[PDB]
């Protein structure tokens, strides 16, 4: 009935943890690889895809990985329709600031805000958080760039090289004997593409799984700019880069 | 377990879940009480089953008659059929205060048919397990209608409950090729009383009282009266003497 | 403001003037007067030609929705309980005479919308503050039997009997035809009473006659 | 079987028996999917035993019709196909 | 955990266990009936049963009066009957209030199959399994039957029935209307329409009936009645001068 | 009544005669000075063959006595068409708790198979009562005191519409607030029937 | 009288060839005591303009409520927008709340990035729609430019032909009101890029 | 008169009862009369429902033109209603069309009418791209290079949708493609390229059903 | 007192996915076939209509119903599930920017904001969620058309030629062997009667294979002669007769 079928996932289980946080990274696992890495120029951010296709159209591009102020990305692994709430929930929270102090937000105002909200699905109202891991990229002019990446349940710690979903021991431990304090764009990019072609078990690596969005410093000025890049310009990334596949 | 005992909010295979079946043995477990339609009125029966000395006669009245016009009356559970009688005069009290007219039977049906079906749909909800018989006058005719704990109304000439319902029935054809439309149903209220007593032989343990509250279409014309004095002894009278013994 | 409509015998045909006065200058030379709720039906209204839009444009796309949701047609007096239970909502606090016009599965219809919760019907309809002017004219010439050609004429004439006779009309007029067997016909500035001419001395100011002191490029993007 | 295969046994046991022309399987054919030859081989039985209940000769396309819902279909509980109703 | 005797949940074989018992068995209220539509109108007949000598013929119907256009037929068990009667005529009504119109097939029938959808929604409250069908006669388009299953499933029907005998009146059917090429009956004298389809009647069942032990009814142009006892005698005596 | 709806009432009444009744009214709408429909016809149909005046507020004749034809079908349809108490007794509730806000009187005037055309009355102040005949309205104050006294118990048909189109006649002409053409309905067994009056004839008599 | 008009200042607005004329003043302050000589009332996001006429509640206050769902726009659309079609968001907000709604008249100025047609917009205190070809202003000084343009303005002007039209009627605009004045800055739409104009009036 | 039948099923008993003239006269004046719907394929009048017995007018032509061998004229008729069927409904091009050669085929007729006129097909083909009308088109086009006795035409027309078959399956199209296939290398004493054609049709054959008088051939 | 039962739909199951979700691609399979392809000339819907008993009028049925005018959509699997989404999308975008501006917004962010819905059916206590998935179609404003995939998640699938519903997997192989740079609104219905058609069985009509188009506007269809400043209606669904005739041309 309403009792014998109601275990009360979201309290302390017998194991001394909680369920929903613990099955819900066996999601991450089958959710896409987005490895964030913070340079020096900028901040890198990767993402893979689910199924591409032979007709397959991309255009928007953004999946797992979408942009929530030209100062401020943000990226998420996991059910994409669970991540879409909270990808402009954020934004709602970040335009009342900009009605409050009408300026640009810090990262990290946003990032402990709505870890609330799933862990307030856990804590009263019977309901059940979501899987779906975050990851938020931004700027500052004290600490200048700002990566971060959240969890389901609610932790939340800097890193300027991060990688998520499967084998994320794996790609974690190649970018950190790889990593240098002095990285420019070309110089991130290059060893997340290496990293992403082990991650997945397709054939080396293409512009079609590949989801990039970077942001820079300036283009015509010297301040404030950020693209997505679109599929077109990723195929000649690879050029670029020097690694075909 | 099979989910019919406890949830109502479920289909069972023959239409009707366990958790109805069972308040069907409630209702045949209480005190018969039997009705009467005929041409003059509307007659009903109610017992006092006196299980000591300690009991007083002529207190405790089964028959809930909603202002003079609507009599009625239940059996099996105490409080579940005394539930219905506050929302039974709650609506007439509703109903005289929009239209400013007495209720008929017909209309009377319907609110009691709708309070069944809703606690049915609801499984947080506790059906009814007692059984209801109403009548009365209305601006057209005699009326009879039983509802059942399963909720299903229809109309009556006959009613009855507790031990040997349809055996109690059984009497009432008889009344019917002597008189077609029951005729005058003042010998109908001492052929009660000789209905009841057909229950008293295996049903007799200690000292009975019988009740009796009717109404007619010709001497009440919608008002409401009592069997009492001569009237009360003269029908208990009746049913001993067919059988002395 | 001054807006009539004529019902003839296959179908309905309403008029309004482009002029739109807000207080005592006016405010727009050129603008519509008649709103749509269906395709097959047409709205008019007085006063505050935004305070028709403000409900019609919410119940309309309604009725339009409605259409899909039977499946048939779009349905004049759909339009009726909807729209009288809207002001008695509101109590009815935005003064407007609204014109209500079209074709259901029924036939056509003409009907009329007094301010609060009140609704009527008539062969012709005039409403505004230049009704009495173009209601007398429709009071005047009219007949049983009416044609297309015989409404537009009738239809024409009342609005310029309000326009020579009320400062709140001008411009040009726009007719809008609705017939029962075919679709609406709209014809905007169908008259062109008021022709204002080019001005006798052409005014050009040269360039360099003001006073600059910075410049600069506003900022779009990167 | 497809409708290519199940035309071949139809001709097959009805050539021995006496056939009027103005009855005919296409409407037992082209609505009838993934059958096997045993509702095949009673389309010879049951429609030539309504042919004896009404001492019938031949068997027209009426009967062929009236035998479809036993035919094919041997569930009597409840229906068929409760998924789309 | 699993079993859906109690909470509502996706079973492994893609269907619901309550979906399962409420399409089961329908039937365990013992009774038949027929729907058909003629050219201006409609005719609806069902199969009626009294077990008592003191039951009231006038009282026991499954054929309620919801608009003055509208009849409707339901097969199920009683008490979840009026469930969706009551609705309906409170939800009929409702048309008036929005529109001042008469409620057309498309609304009443889309209306409750939408409402019962939202049963599949709420796993608290129960969904009713009770067969659905409203008839009447459009202006417009004519006669209409739109059969609403419990599921929601409700769409066009040319004519319906319940019971197990649905598809042995349904073969009959296919044939005249095969070769007629026409959905409803383009007969008029709708009296006579009443017998046409009492005859397909008997051949599912075999047996007469009295004036009281059969629900007839017919929907006509811009009004819908229910036949008295001497209404519905005086065609089962009829018929049998024809036929 | 409020501002923007037209007043009700003016020129009204209803005669019962032998079997039946005969209500009346006739075209005008107004506010404080202007027609602005003439063909104007004020009634209120709950049920087919019962009718009802339309008296009091504009916009509640039009939709709160349509919102008494939504609760009229909760029980009509279902059963049948109550008597003519059960119908006016509504207008008496939804003019209670408005009556601080919304004030109209409704003048009821049925037709039945028993009760025949008893005529209920409902004045400004929202209370149902029962009278054989009643008038009410602006501009009928002059028609009050002419049907109280040459009127005759259960009339025929012609001369009920005589007793009535003679009594509208006066308000039509004596009165500025109260004009146009008679509009009647016909309330029987037989059905119901429309009838409209000219200029030319109520004039003269 | 108008609660909004205790500060003054109007937003005037033109159409040209291939071009779009839009100016306001520089004075804010409280009846006829002015305050801001920095104030702008003219804001700008995408390609089109804002103008805002009345009381700095409702006009520097609520101009985060118009860049609130202007943002939304720009951070889920990623394009730009019509001006017909965000002004139909300005009159919806006031229809809102009748009893409550808000005092300041918009004026929207800008040219379309698709087809490349200019067109003006924007509404007044109660957002009655007036839209036309020539010229959309709003405030209680409003009421001269109406018959100011009709005398000036001609159909397919250049323009620097329309800078002058529009900056002179405005100029003397001001001086004839007590509630506008005090500097009048005027920009010049084109279809990529805006150039800025300060202009020298009578101080006093 | 009025109904569009009453001067069409008179007029096709004319063929036999009188003559061709007679019966041609009244096709003639029933181009630009009785209209009915949708678009205009006259267009002096719009064809719906009359479209259908339009098209029985045109088979109707088919018994004078090719009869009498008059098809170079027929042979401009064609082009003439292809601007026509760009109007209304494009379902009645490739029907209307597909029942044009079973008539045309029957006579003894001439390679050049055609040719001529399925080259229009062709030149039609850029603006407005068909892959299955061409193709179907080119099976009976490389059917009069086997009448033509031009192998080298008809190989060429093959080889193009042999190498857009590897990537497809077209298996109605692809046994007839092969079955036309043996009747080129046949001629040319060829008993193994010819054989491997029709193992490759009988292949497809096995998958889905192809019609009777394509498996009998 | 109603809705009492606060507690969540079914917690995860050792899997990695949600089991209401697997669950839901069951129906989906044993559900019609649709399909959807763009070809920039034009967009055709077809699907199949299911009819299991020969008394039942496929009329009534409409399996594409129109949001807007510019956006076409099907569904797959149970029917009554797309029927309330076309009652509470309608309801929606009402409250969407048809009210706040003068139009909706585009196919890409309308869908998702009614997609969001049904992923908000599969959280909140209570509610349970759907066994359907929708294709959904539209034409943009710069992007021209649009093809989308909607999961009963509900996350947006920007295909460009796919099939659902039962052999799906059969028929979107053929939807990926016949491609080139623009394709037109003529070859994709008769594209789509080679795969839809010839995938299932038993039913020859088209009475019960519903197709319709974008991109094609009548000039009937706008009911009125003014200025015409938006083409219109670019939907438009083949009738019962014009279906079968597309069934001739192959």
């Amino acid at each position: 009935g309403s009792r014998r079928y109601d275990s009360r996932t979201t309290i302390f289980s017998p194991e001394g943890r909680l369920y929903q946080v613990e099955y819900a990274l066996e999601s991450i696992s089958h959710a896409g690889t987005a490895i964030g890495i913070m340079a020096s120029d900028g901040i890198v951010l990767a993402a893979e895809r689910k199924v591409t296709s032979t007709l397959l159209e991309q255009d928007t591009s953004t999946e797992k990985l979408y942009k929530l102020n030209d100062k401020i990305a943000v990226a998420v692994a996991g059910l994409t329709a669970d991540a879409e709430i909270l990808i402009n929930t954020a934004r709602i929270h970040a335009q009342n600031y900009l009605k409050t102090y009408n300026e640009d937000i810090p990262v990290e105002i946003l990032v402990r805000r709505l870890s609330d909200i799933k862990q307030g699905y856990t804590q009263h109202g019977g309901l059940r958080p979501f899987g779906v891991s975050f990851i938020y990229a931004g700027y500052d002019d004290r600490y200048g760039y700002q990566l971060y990446t959240s969890n389901p349940s609610g932790n939340y710690t800097g890193w300027k090289a991060i990688s998520v979903g499967a084998n994320t021991s794996a790609a974690q431990t190649l970018l950190q004997m790889d990593y240098k304090d002095d990285m420019k764009v070309d110089d991130a990019i290059e060893l997340a593409l290496k990293t992403l072609s082990k991650t997945t078990d397709s054939s080396a690596l293409t512009y079609d799984r590949l989801e990039f969005a970077t942001i820079r410093k300036g283009a015509n000025d010297g301040e404030v700019y950020q693209k997505i890049f679109k599929p077109q310009e990723i195929k000649d990334i690879l050029v670029k880069t020097g690694i075909t596949k | 377990g099979t989910g019919y005992d406890l949830s109502n909010s479920v289909f069972s295979p023959d239409g009707r879940n366990f958790q109805v079946e069972y308040a069907v043995k409630a209702v045949e477990n209480g005190t018969t009480s039997i009705g009467i339609k005929c041409n003059d009125g509307v007659v009903f029966a109610v017992e006092k089953l006196i299980t000591s000395k300690l009991l007083v006669p002529q207190k405790n009245v089964k028959i809930q008659v909603v202002d003079r016009h609507i009599g009625c009356v239940y059996s099996g559970l105490i409080p579940d059929g005394r539930h219905l009688v506050n929302r039974g005069r709650e609506e007439a009290a509703s109903f005289k205060k929009l239209y400013k007219t007495p209720i008929p039977i017909p209309a009377f049906a319907d609110r009691l048919g709708q309070y069944v079906q809703a606690h049915t749909l609801y499984n947080s909800v506790r059906p009814f397990g007692v059984s209801t018989i109403f009548g009365g006058v209305d601006k057209n005719g005699a009326h009879l209608y039983m509802l059942e704990p399963s909720g299903s109304y229809w109309g009556y000439k006959g009613a009855a409950t507790g031990k040997g319902r349809q055996s109690a029935k059984a009497e009432l054809e008889k009344l019917v090729d002597h008189h077609p439309e029951g005729l005058s149903a003042r010998e109908a209220v001492k052929q009660a009383a000789k209905i009841i007593y057909l229950a008293h032989e295996d049903n007799k343990e200690k000292d009975f009282e019988l009740e009796i509250s009717w109404c007619s279409l010709s001497e009440t014309n919608g008002l409401h009266k009592f069997v009492k004095g001569d009237l009360l002894q003269e029908a208990i009278d009746f049913a001993q003497k067919e059988i002395n013994g | 403001t001054t807006i009539v409509g004529v019902k003839f015998n296959n179908g309905v045909v309403i008029a309004a003037d482009t002029r739109s006065t807000q207080g005592p200058i006016v405010a727009d030379k050129n603008c519509a007067k008649l709103h749509r709720i269906s395709p097959k039906i047409w709205c008019a209204g007085a006063g505050t030609a935004a305070d028709t839009e403000a409900v019609t444009q919410l119940i309309g796309s309604n009725i339009e929705l409605h259409s899909l949701y039977t499946s048939r047609e779009p349905r004049v007096v759909s339009a009726l309980q909807m729209l009288k239970q809207h002001l008695f909502k509101y109590q009815g606090h935005i003064g407007a005479y609204l014109i209500v016009a079209g074709v259901d599965p029924t036939g056509s219809h003409l009907f009329s919308i007094h301010a609060h919760g009140s609704t009527d019907v008539g062969y012709y309809l005039s409403l505004g503050s230049g009704s009495l002017a173009a209601m007398a004219v429709l009071e005047s010439h009219w007949k049983q039997d009416l044609t297309k050609e015989e409404a537009i004429k009738l239809a024409s004439d009342a609005i310029q009997a309000g326009i020579w006779n009320d400062l709140g009309s001008g411009s040009n007029v726009d007719v809008c035809v609705m017939e029962i067997g075919k679709d609406a016909e709209y014809l905007r500035n169908y008259l062109t009473p008021n022709v204002r001419e080019e001005k006798q001395k052409s005014y050009k100011f040269p360039r360099g006659t003001t006073a600059v002191l910075k410049e600069s490029i506003v900022n779009i993007c990167d | 079987r497809d409708r290519r295969e199940r035309r071949l046994i139809f001709g097959t046991i009805a050539s021995k028996m006496s056939l009027a022309p103005e009855a005919d399987l296409d409407s037992l054919i082209i609505r009838n999917d993934s059958l096997s030859g045993a509702v095949i081989a009673a389309i010879m039985q049951e429609a030539g035993l309504r042919a004896v209940r009404k001492n019938r000769y031949v068997i027209l396309q009426s009967d062929l019709e009236e035998a479809y819902a036993t035919q094919v279909k041997t569930d009597n509980t409840v229906d068929k196909f409760d998924f789309y109703k | 955990a699993g079993y859906d005797r109690h909470i509502t949940i996706f079973s492994p074989e893609g269907r619901l266990y309550q979906v399962e018992y409420a399409f089961k068995a329908t039937n365990q209220t013992n009774i038949n009936s027929l729907a058909v539509r003629g050219k201006d109108c409609t005719v609806v007949i069902s199969q009626k049963k009294v077990p008592d000598k003191l039951l009231d013929p006038t009282t026991v119907s499954y054929i309620f009066c919801i608009s003055r256009t509208i009849g409707m037929v339901v097969n199920g068990p009683i008490p979840d009957a009026r469930n969706a009667a009551l609705r309906a005529k409170a939800e009929a009504a409702e048309f008036r209030y929005k529109y001042g119109y008469d409620m057309p097939c498309d609304v009443l029938a889309k209306r409750m199959a939408n409402l019962s959808q939202i049963y599949t929604q709420r796993a608290y409250m129960r969904p009713l399994g009770v067969i659905l069908t409203f008839v009447s006669v459009d202006e417009e388009l004519g006669p209409s039957i739109y059969k609403t299953d419990p599921a929601g499933y409700y769409v066009g029907y040319k004519a319906t029935a319940t019971g197990p005998k649905q598809q042995e009146i349904t073969t009959n059917l296919e044939n005249h209307f095969k070769k007629s090429k026409i959905d409803h009956i383009n007969e008029e004298s709708w009296e006579k329409v009443v017998e046409f389809a009492i005859t397909h009647m008997i051949d599912a069942l075999g047996t007469e009936f009295s004036k009281n032990d059969l629900e007839v009814g017919v929907a006509t142009k811009d009004k819908f009645f229910t036949l008295s006892a001497e209404n519905i005698e005086e065609r089962l005596v009829a018929i049998a001068e024809q036929d | 009544l409020k501002k923007g709806e037209v007043s009700l009432g003016t020129s009204i009444m209803a005669v019962t005669f032998k079997d039946g009744v005969i209500l009346g009214a006739d075209s005008r709408t107004t506010t404080g000075a202007y027609i602005a429909n003439r063909v104007t016809d004020k009634l209120t149909r709950v049920h087919d063959k019962i009718w009802c005046c339309r008296s009091g507020s504009a916009a509640d004749t039009q939709a709160i006595a349509d919102i008494v034809q939504y609760h009229l079908e909760l029980y009509t349809s279902q059963y049948g068409t109550p008597s003519t108490e059960t119908a006016a007794s509504v207008f008496k509730e939804l003019c209670y708790e408005n009556k601080d806000n919304l004030t109209a009187g409704i003048i009821v005037a049925g037709y039945d198979d028993k009760n025949k055309g008893e005529v209920y009355t409902i004045p400004l102040g929202g209370s149902v009562h029962k009278l054989p005949y009643a008038i009410a309205g602006s501009g009928s104050t002059f028609i009050y005191g002419y049907c109280d006294k040459n009127f005759r118990e259960n009339m025929s048909k012609e001369e009920t519409v005589d007793f009535i189109k003679h009594s509208l006649s006066q308000a039509i002409k004596w009165d500025g607030s109260s004009g146009g053409v008679i509009r009647m309905v016909v309330l029987t067994a037989a059905g119901v029937e429309r009838l409209i009056f000219y200029p030319d004839e109520y004039e003269q008599l | 009288s108008d609660p909004s008009s205790i500060n003054g200042g109007i937003v005037v607005a033109m159409t040209g060839k291939d071009c779009v004329a839009i100016a306001c003043d520089l004075r804010l302050g409280s009846q006829s005591l002015g305050v801001s000589n920095k104030f702008e009332k003219i804001f700008h996001y995408g390609h089109v303009f804002l103008g805002i006429t009345g009381l700095a509640t409702d006009v520097t206050t609520l101009n985060e409520m118009f860049r609130y769902k202007t943002n939304l726009y720009k951070l889920k659309e990623e394009r730009a927008i019509e001006p017909e079609t965000f002004t139909q968001l300005v009159s919806s907000s006031l229809y809102e709340r009748r009893f409550g709604p808000y005092f300041v008249g918009p004026v929207v100025a800008g040219i379309n990035s698709k087809s490349g047609k200019p067109f003006i917009a924007g509404f007044d205190l109660i957002g009655c729609i007036d839209e036309a070809k020539d010229f959309i202003v709003s405030g209680t000084a409003s009421d001269q430019l109406f018959g100011m343009c009709e005398s000036l303005y001609e159909p397919n002007l250049e323009p620097e032909d329309l800078f002058e039209t529009i900056s002179q009627a405005l100029l003397n605009a001001a001086d004839r009101d007590a509630l506008s004045g005090w500097g009048a800055v005027v920009y010049i739409i084109k279809k990529d890029e805006v150039v800025k104009r300060y202009l020298k009036m009578r101080q006093d | 008169m009025s109904l569009p039948g009453s001067k069409l099923e008179e007029a096709r008993r004319l063929v036999n009862e009188k003559q061709y003239n007679e019966a041609e006269q009244v096709y003639l004046s029933l181009l630009d009369k009785d209209s009915s719907q949708s678009s205009a394929a006259a267009g002096a009048s719009v064809d719906d429902k009359r479209r259908n017995e339009q098209e029985t007018s045109i088979l109707e032509l088919g018994q004078l033109y090719v009869t009498m061998g008059a098809k170079d004229k027929l042979r401009e008729f064609i082009p003439h209603s292809t601007e026509y069927m760009m109007q209304f409904a494009k379902s009645k091009t490739v029907k209307v069309l597909k029942t044009l050669i079973e008539k045309f085929e029957q006579v003894p007729d001439s390679l050049d009418d055609q040719i001529f006129v399925c080259e229009k097909s062709i030149e039609f083909a850029k603006r407005e791209k068909r892959v299955f009308l061409k193709h179907s088109l080119s099976i009976k086009l490389a059917t009069l290079h086997y009448q033509k006795k031009q192998y080298k035409d008809s190989l060429a027309l093959i080889n193009d949708l042999l190498r857009e078959f590897k990537k497809l399956d077209d298996k109605p199209s692809l046994v007839d493609v092969h079955l036309l296939e043996s009747k080129v290398y046949h001629k040319l004493r060829n008993l193994a390229k010819s054989k491997a054609s029709l193992t490759a049709a009988r292949t497809a054959a096995n998958s889905i059903y192809c019609p009777t008088q394509t498996v009998a051939e | 007192m109603t809705d009492r039962y606060s507690f969540s739909l079914t917690t995860f199951s050792p899997s990695g996915k949600l089991g209401q979700i697997d669950y839901a691609l069951t129906a989906v399979k044993q559900g019609v076939t649709s399909l959807g392809i763009k070809a920039t000339n034009g967009v055709v819907i077809a699907t199949e209509k299911k009819s299991s008993s020969p008394l039942a009028m496929s009329e009534t049925l409409s399996k594409v119903s129109l949001l807007t005018p510019d956006i076409g959509a099907v569904y797959s699997g149970m029917g009554p599930d797309y029927r309330v989404l076309v009652d509470k999308s309608r309801k929606v975008a009402h409250t969407s920017y048809k009210r706040i501006y003068g139009e909706y917004p585009p196919t890409k962010l309308l869908v998702s904001e009614v997609a969001k819905i049904m992923q908000e059916a599969t959280q909140s206590g209570g509610v349970r969620p759907f066994g359907v998935s929708l294709l959904i179609a539209g034409h943009d404003e710069f992007n021209g058309f649009s093809l989308y995939q909607v999961d009963p998640s509900g996350s947006y699938f920007p295909w460009k030629a796919t099939a659902i519903g039962k052999g799906s997997v059969a028929a979107k192989t053929f939807l990926e062997k016949r491609w080139n740079d623009e394709l037109e609104l003529e070859d994709a219905i008769h594209i789509a009667l080679l795969t839809l058609k010839e995938s299932v069985e038993g039913e020859f009509n088209g009475d019960t294979i519903e197709l319709a188009i974008i991109g094609d506007e009548n000039p009937d269809l706008l009911g009125y002669t003014g200025i015409p400043t938006d083409k219109g209606p670019r939907f438009r669904k083949l009738t019962s007769q014009e279906i079968n005739d597309r069934l001739e041309a192959l």
